[PDB]
RNA sequence: AGGAGUGGAGCCUGCGGCUUAAUUUGACUCAACACGGGAAACCUCACCCGGCCCGGACACGGACAGGAUUGACAGAUUGAU
RNA sequence: AGCGUGUGCCUACCCUACGCCGGCAGGCGCGGGUAACCCGUUGAACCCCAUUCGUGAUGGGGAUCGGGGAUUGCAAUUAUUC
């Protein structure tokens, strides 16, 4: 109920805003992944990636890819939507929080699972 | 006017009888000549362990070349000194020449 | 061997026998007419046809498809 | 009152963005809401301090004796 | 690498030693071995063969070289011809107890 | 081994200049360095002259990261069967 | 398609970028002064190049 | 006779054990354990989860210019134009 | 102070003085060196001199942890590094 905002930016204006006030808005390691040119010289999985989620489902509940790769920055274009991510053997089917910007996909999911020891 | 005679190898003896040989060709056609410089020969030291495995006691090998290089200035035309660098090549030595 | 995995082939040719007869027409005197397009750009040879699917078509070695 | 933006400890927040210096107080309670929206957002490093174990991803199978029995 | 070529080559000629000579627009080389009639091949082939062989491998411009051959004296005194011919004498299937003697009565007759 | 036509005729004639060619041991590396004026691959190059090998026309021994061959009687003699041309030219291998 | 998934990984840098020129390893090269081969191969053809021992 | 220490505290690294789709393996007193020149994010890679290409030369018997295969754009597909 | 190192066959990754911007790591032009020539008289550390501290887990020790800023790379999340 509360009005979250990130970093004293609202949504909306968070979301029909540019690419380069974007990048200064960001952290420093998001200035450096998003200001080293274009995005077409090895980035193609992430151009493909984003427009297959820029492409929109009518009102249900959106529709579901799956990613091979971890290292996503995460977009105002692309946040709220259903999206599975590939640990190494299975698909960690997860929802994208609106508080996602700025992280990576891999963060969120979790490779291995948690030990337990018993007689040695 | 002024040519110069660089001389590098690896052994000593041939490059030191090869200077001789320089500076006596020099002195029997009677022009002005200067005597070898030497300067401080660079040590080629690469340190590498002996056995192929990782078993063992740690014994490592030690090995070197022994550039030795000389160089001398002749007041000298540049014919003779032609041939005199075409004359007396032996495999030994390496001869290098420069003008500017 | 036959592993869980079921095999899955690749594009195999069919056996499209008798296509000289979808390259060209015969009328009745000795004129000559196509149903197929040609291709304009240089990479194209001048004898070299174009496909003809239901929409669009697709080139030889120039892989252009002219669309509206 | 003429200090430098970069002579802080908190610069450009999560909700505001504004350069804050805080206290004593001030830190523990922003450490621990920092802690449960981590917890909250269900990321790797939340996860791990909510186990009680290392966030920076160094070794631990020889160190980090102390944490248990 | 070109000693370790000569060796996986001269196998069976007997290969003993090479020298390589410099000198300004020729890239003197010349070969040795226990024999001079088998290097050269049938009049001189496989000599300019090996010639071409090198100038096209190593990047020099063509007539930079010229292979000369060379027969070693005092054939007995080199390790490398003896072994190769201890080499060939096993590879026959003799026995290796009279090749050895053989050898080493033909080293101690060279003078060692 | 899908060779284009042309690319085995220019192994071809240019083995029978000089016979012999020189080939890095390197199948990823595609451009040949002294066939510079045209697009030729080398592993293409590495199967066919191989297949020669496994007729016989050519010998080959190996060596750190290269390769070396030869041209017998029987080798010139069916590259100038395949090339057709008459024997009154010879090779620079077995000329002076 | 096949021809550019077949290069697809860059080899500017990293340890797959050279290798030994002898033995054609990628285990303790030696890039020091051009020699690009590994140490045991160097060890193996150290004095026909001029490695001796005198330390 | 001594000097510096280690073993005690924290940290780095290796090994054993536990866990794991996989936590790849050799080396267990001197004469293994910052050893394989091994400071592994991708190549390394030898381990696992997934899909492509042949990188099966050459002989024998079938197939063949009327045709033996590779090279893809429209919409579903993993992961990828 | 002394060993050394420094522009490459596949290759494209070298050493840096000088002049500005910035606390800082870093950024652009400016020039040399295929090397006793240029970095470089390699103004290194320890040590010396003068204040501050005063037996206190203390200005010792800096493990653990939060945020921000830079370079490398096609990509650093399991903090690459600073
Ligand atoms: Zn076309």
């Amino acid at each position: 109920f509360r009005k979250f905002t990130y970093r004293g930016v609202d949504l909306d204006q968070l979301l029909d805003m540019s690419y380069e006030q974007l990048m200064q808005l960001y952290s420093a390691r998001q200035r450096r992944r998003l200001s080293r040119g274009l995005r077409r010289k090895q980035h193609s999985l992430l151009k493909r990636l984003r427009k297959a989620k820029k492409e929109a489902p009518p009102m249900e509940k959106p529709e579901v890819v799956k990613t091979h790769l971890r290292d996503m920055i995460i977009l105002p274009e692309m946040v709220g939507s259903m999206v599975g991510v590939y640990n190494g053997k299975t698909f960690n089917q997860v929802e994208i929080k609106p508080e996602m910007i700025g992280h990576y996909l891999g963060e969120f999911s979790i490779t291995y699972k948690p030990v337990k020891h018993g007689r040695p | 006017h002024r040519i110069r005679i660089t001389l590098t190898s690896r052994n000593v003896k041939s490059l030191e009888k090869v200077c001789a040989d320089l500076i006596r060709g020099a002195k029997e056609k009677n022009l002005k000549v200067k005597g070898p410089v030497r300067m401080p020969t660079k040590t080629l030291r690469i340190t590498t362990r002996k056995t192929p495995c990782g078993e063992g006691s740690k014994t490592w090998d030690r090995f070197q070349m022994r550039i030795h290089k000389r160089l001398i200035d002749l007041h000298s035309p540049s014919e003779i000194v032609k041939q005199i660098t075409s004359i007396s090549i032996e495999p030994g030595v390496e001869v290098e020449v420069t003008i500017a | 061997k036959s592993y869980t995995t079921p095999k899955k082939n690749k594009h195999k040719r069919k056996k499209v026998k008798l296509a000289v007869l979808k390259y060209y027409k015969v009328d009745e005197n000795g004129k000559i007419s196509r149903l197929r397009r040609e291709c304009p750009s240089d990479e194209c040879g001048a004898g070299v046809f174009m496909a003809s699917h239901f929409d669009r078509h697709y080139c030889g070695k120039c892989c252009l498809t002219y669309c509206f | 009152y003429k200090i430098p933006d970069w002579f802080l400890n908190r610069q450009k927040d999560v909700k505001d963005g504004k350069y804050s210096q805080v206290l004593a107080n001030g830190l523990d309670n922003k450490l621990r809401e920092d802690l449960e929206r981590l917890k909250k957002i269900r990321a790797h490093r939340g996860l791990r301090h909510f186990w009680g174990l290392r966030v920076r991803g160094q070794h631990t199978k020889t160190t980090g004796r102390r944490g248990r029995t | 690498e070109l000693n370790e070529f000569l060796t996986r080559e001269l196998a069976e000629d007997g290969y003993s030693g090479v020298e390589v000579r410099v000198t300004p627009t020729r890239t003197e080389i010349i070969i040795l071995a226990t024999r001079t009639q088998n290097v050269l091949g049938e009049k001189g082939r496989r000599i300019r063969e090996l010639t071409a062989v090198v100038q096209k491998r190593f990047g020099f411009p063509e007539g930079s070289v010229e292979l000369y051959a060379e027969k070693v004296a005092t054939r007995g005194l080199c390790a490398i011809a003896q072994a190769e011919s201890l080499r060939y004498k096993l590879l026959g299937g003799l026995a290796v107890r009279r090749a050895c003697y053989g050898v080493l009565r033909f080293i101690m007759e060279s003078g060692a | 081994m899908l060779m284009p036509k042309k690319n085995r005729i220019a192994i071809y004639e240019l083995l029978f200049k000089e016979g012999v060619m020189v080939a890095k041991k390197d199948v990823h590396m595609p451009k040949h360095p002294e066939l510079a004026d045209k697009n030729v691959p080398n592993l293409h190059v590495m199967k066919a002259m191989q297949s020669l090998k496994s007729r016989g026309y050519v010998k080959e021994q190996f060596a750190w990261r290269h390769f070396y061959w030869y041209l017998t009687n029987e080798g010139i003699q069916y590259l100038r069967d395949y090339l057709h041309l008459p024997p009154e030219i010879v090779p620079a291998t077995l000329r002076r | 398609g096949h021809q550019q998934l077949y290069w697809s990984h860059p080899r500017k840098f990293g340890q797959g970028s050279r290798s030994c020129r002898v033995c054609s390893n990628r285990h303790g090269l030696i890039r020091k002064y051009g020699l690009n081969m590994c140490r045991q191969c160097f060890r193996q053809y150290a004095k026909d190049i001029g490695f001796i021992k005198l330390d």
